[PDB]
């Protein structure tokens, strides 16, 4: 055997929304200053550090949680004082910080500059979406799916199906947001959206709100899972002439796999 | 012993034929329930027998001409290669590949490691201008057939393989070269997580299972040749396409 090792803290950033990033407010590291979304940027509020005991803090202020209740918001206050669960967090591959003890997770009802954040109910949606990372700069790609294709975007509130991969065409250039969410690079406003949770459900280009469908989930095995439904996206019967990518139970189908290259 | 192997004839080769010989390749030397995210750990020294100890690729070059190279199933490292009663082993070549792999043909060592580095040097230039594809791909295993086999061809294998077995990236660049039937070169990117496998590897042994922060960064570089740093895994994952997790440290 050959146990792993112990790894010491560090600082990276935080964003979960219209590519905003967490900090605190004016900076300052006074308890109960509580937490907000706010434009990225070169700023120790912005900055956070994550330790082994399970703790995020900056300026050296843990960063635990304001009362505990589903709906009850986030600040920083000393560590030592800090509740001893109000204090640690999760951070699952699912792109989302939950509270252990209490089992909510890090929402962020709107996505609007100085938002202050809250604890809910985790039912799975963009809002509830949140990457660690010092690169708040998100990365382009292209979704080649079924027939080396890659996926296309059409028009708003339009579907989305597989298309000739043209990596010239914006309409195929995915920009994939912190957030877990998947908007069109061209015009990060509108957020790939499904119709619904059963399968052969639809998929489109909806507008971005945060909903429960805009939360997209990248399985390490290829597949794109939606986080609320089990479902994946895939290509209808496999006859992309039909021109719809919708969601359907996981069959670990080359239908199913979907890759993302680079710019 | 003998050991299992998969095929891949350029031949009326398609995309579709390759993606899955990959896949074939993958679960084999892919096995154990030690993995991380869902992405397999290749087991160790310890944790592995002879009997299972390497795994045999085989490749039929568009005149039929059928080359193998057998691979580690603990690193999915090139250990050897065959052809017509000849087999070569690497200046190193342990007693374990030597007696128990292409026995009953000629076993003459050659003059090099496997090491990525070695190669280069051996075959005059470097990857990222040793354009590989279809065509590469068949002046490859017919140089490695005829010729004896040099080094050039043998990187030009590699990348097209065990590469592309641990990187998806690698993959889809392959599966569009055969599917355009052109060919091309190594950029920066494909290199830079090609030297980050180690790396990238404890990165995501260290954070542990069902996380995404690193506890460090990935040395990765853009096509600019610019430094691309990526702290979380859904990063990596979402560039490198990894699929395949080499040992560096065991769960806590
Ligand atoms: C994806 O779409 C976004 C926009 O929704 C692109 O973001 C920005 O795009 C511009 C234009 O390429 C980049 O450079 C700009 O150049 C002009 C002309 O010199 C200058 O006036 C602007 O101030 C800006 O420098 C810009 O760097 C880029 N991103 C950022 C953060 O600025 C993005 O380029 C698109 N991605 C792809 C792969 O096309
Ligand atoms: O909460 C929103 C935003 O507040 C800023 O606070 C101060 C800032 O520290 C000061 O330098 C500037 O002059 O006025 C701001 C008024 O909000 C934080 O700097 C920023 O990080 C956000 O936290």
């Amino acid at each position: 055997g050959e146990t792993c090792a112990i790894p010491a803290p560090f600082t990276r950033r935080i964003v979960g929304r219209d590519g905003l990033c967490v900090d605190v407010r004016n900076g300052y590291d006074t308890d109960g200053t509580p937490i907000q979304l706010w434009p990225c940027g070169t700023q120790r509020n912005q900055q956070w550090t994550f330790y082994n005991d399970k703790t995020i803090r900056s300026m050296g202020k843990c960063m635990t949680a304001n009362g505990l209740n589903s709906g009850s918001y986030i600040m920083i206050t000393d560590c030592s004082t800090a509740a001893e669960d109000a204090t640690k967090w999760e951070v699952l591959i699912d792109g989302s910080i939950i509270n252990p003890s209490s089992g909510l997770v890090m929402t962020a009802p709107s996505g609007a500059s100085r938002t202050t954040l809250l604890l809910e109910n985790n039912i799975h949606a963009a809002s509830q979406g949140w990457t660690v990372s010092n690169d708040v700069q998100p990365i382009a790609t292209l979704i080649v799916g079924y027939n080396e294709m890659c996926l296309q975007a059409n028009g708003e509130n339009n579907n989305v199906w597989m298309e000739d991969c043209d990596v010239t065409s914006v309409q195929q250039q995915w920009a994939l947001f912190d957030d877990r969410t998947i908007r069109v690079n061209n015009s990060r406003g509108l957020c790939v959206t499904s119709n619904g949770y059963v399968s052969k459900d639809l998929i489109v280009i909806r507008k971005c709100q945060g909903l429960a469908t805009q939360r997209w989930f990248f399985n390490s095995d290829g597949s794109v899972v939606n986080l609320k439904s089990t479902r994946v996206m895939d290509v209808k019967e496999s006859d992309v002439s039909l021109q719809e990518v919708i969601i359907f139970p996981a069959t670990g189908n080359p239908n199913q796999q979907w890759r993302t290259q680079v710019p | 012993i003998d050991y299992p192997s998969v095929s891949f004839n350029l031949a009326g080769a398609k995309s579709t034929t390759y993606r899955d010989f990959l896949k074939n390749l993958r679960d084999r030397v892919a096995t154990g329930t030690y993995e991380v995210n869902g992405l397999p750990v290749l087991r160790r020294e310890s944790e592995v027998q002879v009997k299972n100890r390497f795994v045999l690729v085989r490749l039929t070059n568009y005149n039929g001409d059928t080359v193998t190279s057998a691979v580690d199933v603990t690193n999915l490292y090139l250990v050897a290669f065959s052809a017509n009663g000849n087999s070569y082993f690497f200046k190193d070549a342990t007693e374990l590949q030597k007696s128990n792999l292409f026995l009953g043909t000629t076993q003459h060592t050659l003059s090099f490691t496997g090491n990525y580095d070695n190669l280069e040097t051996a075959a005059g230039t470097r990857r990222e201008s040793i354009e590989l594809g279809p065509n590469p791909l068949d002046g490859a295993i017919t140089s490695l057939w005829y010729d004896g086999g040099v080094a050039r061809s043998l990187l030009v294998l590699i990348q097209m393989v065990p590469e592309a077995a641990r990187f998806r990236y690698i993959e889809q660049e392959v599966r569009r070269s055969l599917q355009q039937l052109t060919s091309f070169t190594p950029n920066a990117l494909m290199l830079s997580m090609e030297n980050n496998w180690s790396s990238m590897s404890l990165e995501v042994q260290l954070s542990g299972d069902n996380v995404s922060p690193f506890s460090g960064t990935v040395q990765l570089q853009n096509y600019d040749h610019t430094p691309r740093l990526v702290d979380n895994f859904e990063e990596l994952y979402k560039i490198t396409g990894i699929a395949i997790l080499l040992f560096r440290c065991v769960a806590t």
